[PDB]
């Protein structure tokens, strides 16, 4: 197990399956996930692309579905507050697809929902889903990757 | 490997977390006195009267 | 992990020992398979009854068991639950290889390995 | 606002206002605000609006 040493309290556990939650107690979450990578990081990168699952968006919609695009909810156009784009109906392809975007009003606090269903085929030749399907995971390009080669 | 393990070096991460400066934005003024204390005189003067 | 030394000291940096294994010219064989116990780097293995690689050890039982005939040389270290991949061919050192007790001339050690494609020799 | 006082604000009045017939409407004249309706969480200072 090559650990590439992240902390233990970024890999976090909640529920959207309990009674009560709402469109803003997820938002909330993921903002307190946002605060901690804020915190932890070198450069403070606030996180901007949210990719999630394909269960996680399913629960995402089945909570918040009437909360969002409702009576004054965000993607209200009398309300000045917000500029969110999230689109009410999506096409299912294998693969990557851009959901939207969860922007306040002036560019403050902007989400962009990624949604990964892609499919290796795996060691042992089974259908593995590649993006974990009942998680939520956001990246931002701070990470700063490098590609490691050895010796042939 | 052998005696030991040749490693590269990349560059070193570093984080320096300053404190911005936001109540400081009201006291533009400076003082530089070389007595003990400094006094104020404040005047209040009704004059809305009948 | 914090305070330098001051006082005047020697030290080892290490000392390096070669390792050779190859004897001769013969194919080479390789085939990973699950593990069963703990197994070190070329030390000798066998298959029990399972078909897992435990180490060998003759003397086993009334009936001499699986456990006894040797197959194959490991090739990387694993543990229980793992797998290791061992060498089935070629010509290996006589002295490289990790071997147990009551096992330890030369003629014991190719007696192991009369039969297949590995074979024992002495280096020069 | 503080952090809690700024979430204390928004937990009860965040219904009253961004809602219908609030001061934040787009068809009734009487208020030009834009305090706005999602903002992310550093350890700073950020300006909601007016």
């Amino acid at each position: 197990r090559v650990d590439f040493g992240r902390d233990a309290a970024l890999t976090m556990t909640t529920d959207w399956t309990a009674a009560g939650v709402t469109l803003m107690d997820m938002i909330a979450d993921l903002r307190d996930g946002q605060r901690l990578v804020s915190d932890k990081s070198m450069s403070g990168t606030v996180i901007r692309d949210y990719v999630f699952g394909g269960d996680a968006w399913d629960q995402f919609v089945k909570v918040g579905g009437k909360e969002l695009w409702g009576k004054d909810g965000l993607m209200d156009s009398t309300i000045r507050g917000s500029e969110t784009n999230v689109t009410r109906l999506w096409d299912d392809v294998e693969g990557v697809q851009y959901m939207g975007e969860l922007v306040g009003a002036n560019g403050a606090g902007r989400m962009r929902i990624w949604v990964n269903t892609q499919k290796y085929r795996d060691q042992n030749d089974q259908e593995q889903f590649l993006m974990k399907q009942k998680a939520v995971m956001g990246i931002s390009s701070a990470i700063e990757g490098v590609r490691c080669f050895g010796a042939i | 490997a052998g005696l030991y393990t040749t490693y590269q070096l990349l560059e070193v991460q570093r984080k320096l977390k300053t404190l911005p400066a936001f109540f400081l934005q009201w006291f533009p003024r400076q003082i530089n006195f070389q007595e003990d204390m400094i006094a104020f005189d404040k005047v209040i003067q009704d004059v809305t009267r009948v | 992990t914090s305070l330098p030394n001051y006082l005047a000291g020697n030290g080892d940096l290490g000392s390096w020992e070669p390792t050779q294994i190859f004897a001769g010219e013969a194919d080479i064989v390789t085939e990973g398979g699950a593990a069963g116990a703990d197994i070190e780097i070329y030390q000798v293995i066998a298959k029990n009854a399972a078909g897992a690689m435990v180490p060998h050890d003759p003397t086993a039982t009334e009936v001499p068991a699986p456990q006894s005939v040797a197959i194959g040389i490991a090739a990387q270290p694993a543990k229980s639950g793992q797998n290791v991949p061992y060498y089935i061919g070629g010509v290996f050192n006589h002295a490289a290889l990790g071997w147990h007790a009551s096992l330890d001339t030369l003629a014991k050690r190719q007696a192991v390995f009369d039969r297949t494609n590995i074979h024992i020799g002495n280096l020069y």
